[PDB]
């Protein structure tokens, strides 16, 4: 009986509990977006120069004028829902680093993290995009 | 400003907030990085290398509509449709004293079944790399009533163990009766939280290798399964639940239960609490008498019981009329006319508490009580066929259900009562010797008045249509064999046959002689 520290706000209550219980936390969220549900909010937002590397994985925030900067351990769904990681054992990619997303698609940065995967060539977002291809 | 949730509360005793990365949310990040509503990176002030923060799972509050995803909570109506999907669930708990504080963990998980599973305090804990399911220190809740939970802290058992134990105990209890589960609970919240551990969720799916919808999920290898063909399945794939207290009762569960049922006492053991939640939910819906609008698929063996019910009724009460030549027969517990023996010169009088709108003029409206009604029915004979009452009148033919016996048909109820279901399930009082005090137990016999017509079976007890001989008369010898077979089925489904003390097989022979 708090006596504790609040990490979360009501608007996200429903979604997270859903994704928590799901056998497929990925699909669960995805579908929820379809249901007319609001995407995750309150994830950690950076005050940045907006110049820097465009790269999606950064050790310190690097944003393009187009992209915006996020703590990103907030934008990792499995970190955010406190459930196991897609990686078999056991670790997470987005904890201990930062992540950038185009400002338009930064409405739901959590999905954006799941939806796309960064190439090992330029270490940057694929399709948002790559000098490769 | 601003609004916050009990859900995912950070119960750690850590005084510092979290580095903007490795922090779960902007609410979490420490003051030091926050400016102008934004959060900002300070290479200068380092992220924790090693930390353990307990995350509270409480007030899970899940109400959502997804087209592919089925509601976890069900309507009062929809919960009636599925009964003995019904299992009472109340989980005692413990709080974290030492490494962190502020949330609650499952200690003893109670069930409507006597079963009690205990667990070692286990909670979700956050580290730099991952969220990690692990043991925790915990204390018994503060009250003197809770002093009995102390020993349970040490006892057992690994959660990966428990969730399989739950699924098997749930698997074998529910297998024959239903295709799904519903949990009947008093405090919606805590036991939803306890559900995090064993339960998973998702759009409906079919049992793997099997025909029907899946109850269970196995993590070991991605699979789905039902109650039937499933073991080594550690999870529950799509449970259902409903909150009784959500129905507007005034008091605490113990008060509400204790009025209706004096059979369930109090031990604060978690099962007792989860029994009481069914025992009371049953009463609420099913002591309201015999709603005929509901429809319950039958499996099984019941249909044969259904017919054998009528067959043994017809014959007994026929003979009973021949033997003792009653002027009048008082049928009690007959909503509709429906004479069990269509044709008898006997004056047939109908009584029930609720008459059917059709055939209402034929029936007299009465609630039977031995205290009021022993005086009045003296003349003739009385018939109660599955009309269950306090102690019965001396002159009587009655069929009552014995709660005590167990079939896949009937389920526990208040108080000592069982709730029997084939269709139109009727909750019934508890089997009591005191009600049969005047009547005597009815020995099996077979009576046909007929002309006669592989191996012969000769039976001392039957009034053979022809007893001159052996006499195995291939029509009766076969017909007796069939009736005794469907009679031994009705008694196997646990019905009881009681008759007036006066009745004697012999008086039947006199109808034969001519
Ligand atoms: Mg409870
Ligand atoms: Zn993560
Ligand atoms: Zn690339
Ligand atoms: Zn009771």
């Amino acid at each position: 009986g708090s006596a504790g520290n609040a990490t979360e706000v009501p608007a996200n209550s429903t979604v997270l509990s859903f994704c928590a219980f799901a056998v497929d936390p990925a699909k669960a969220y995805k579908d929820y977006l379809a249901s007319g549900g609001q995407p995750i909010t309150n994830c950690v937002k950076m005050l940045c120069t907006h110049t820097g590397t465009g790269q999606a994985i950064t050790v310190t925030p690097e944003a393009n004028m187009d992209q915006e900067s996020f703590g990103g351990a907030s934008c990792c769904l499995y970190c955010r829902c406190h459930i196991d990681h897609p990686n078999p054992k056991g670790f997470c990619d987005l904890k201990g680093k930062y992540v950038q997303i185009p400002t338009t698609c930064a409405n739901d940065p959590v999905g954006f993290t799941l939806r796309n995967t960064v190439c090992t060539v330029c270490g940057m977002w694929k399709g948002y995009g790559c000098s490769c291809d | 400003a601003e609004n916050v949730t009990g859900l995912f509360k950070d119960c750690s005793k850590i005084i510092t907030g979290l580095h903007p990365t490795q922090a779960p949310t902007h609410l979490s990040v420490d003051i030091k990085f926050k400016t102008e509503g934004l959060c900002v990176d300070i290479p200068g002030i380092p992220k924790d290398m090693t930390y353990r923060r307990l995350i509270s799972m409480m007030g899970f509050k899940m109400n959502y509509q997804v087209n592919g995803y089925p509601n976890m909570f069900i309507t009062r109506e929809e919960a009636i449709r599925h009964v003995r999907a019904w299992i009472g669930f109340d989980v005692e708990g413990c709080h974290a004293t030492r490494d962190a504080v502020g949330t609650n963990l499952p200690l003893q998980l109670g069930f409507s079944t006597g079963v009690n599973l205990v667990a070692v305090p286990t909670g979700y804990v956050d580290t730099e790399n991952n969220t990690e399911f692990t043991r925790v220190n915990a204390k018994p809740p503060p009250g003197d009533q809770f002093k009995h939970l102390i020993p349970l802290m040490y006892k057992g058992l690994p959660w990966n163990v428990v969730r399989i134990k739950i699924v098997q105990m749930l698997s074998d209890t529910l297998k024959g009766l239903s295709d799904r589960v519903v949990f009947v609970l008093w405090a919606h919240g805590f036991e939803l939280t306890s559900m995090k551990y064993f339960v998973k969720i998702g759009p409906e799916r079919t049992c793997c290798l099997c025909d029907k919808r899946a109850t269970c999920f196995s993590t070991s290898s991605d699979t789905y399964a039902c109650w039937n063909h499933s073991v080594g399945f550690d999870y529950v794939y799509n449970p259902f639940m409903i909150d009784v207290q959500q129905w507007g009762f005034t008091g605490n569960l113990q008060s509400n239960h204790d009025q209706h049922c004096q059979v369930h006492g109090n031990a604060h053991v978690a099962s007792c609490d989860a029994i009481m939640t069914r025992c009371l939910a049953v009463h609420e819906c099913f002591v309201k008498r015999v709603d005929w609008s509901v429809e319950y698929p039958i499996i099984g063996d019941e249909l044969r019981v259904n017919s054998a019910c009528r067959k043994v009724q017809h014959m007994v009460v026929k003979s009973a009329l021949l033997a003792d030549k009653f002027p009048v027969l008082h049928d009690i517990g007959n909503p509709k006319a429906i004479k069990c023996v269509p044709q008898a010169e006997v004056e047939w009088k109908f009584y029930d508490a609720q008459p059917c709108s059709d055939k209402a003029y034929k029936i007299e409206e009465l609630f039977y009580s031995y205290a009021t009604h022993h005086d009045k029915f003296t003349d003739g004979v009385c018939l109660f066929w599955n009309c269950n009452v306090d102690r019965y009148p001396a002159n009587a033919i009655v069929c009552r259900f014995d709660t005590r016996v167990l079939s896949n048909l009937n389920l526990p109820g208040c108080d000592g009562g069982s709730l029997y279901v084939n269709k139109h399930a009727f909750h019934t009082p508890a089997f009591d010797k005191s009600a049969f005090t005047n009547l005597k137990q009815l020995p099996f016999f077979y009576y046909s008045d007929s002309p006669c017509e592989y191996v012969p079976l000769k039976s001392a007890t039957c009034i053979t249509r022809c007893n001159l001989g052996g006499a195995v008369c291939r029509h009766h010898a076969n017909e007796y064999r069939q009736y005794l077979d469907a009679y031994n089925m009705m008694i196997s489904a646990g019905f009881s046959l009681w008759i007036y003390k006066q009745f004697d097989t012999y008086n039947l022979w006199n109808t034969f002689t001519r």
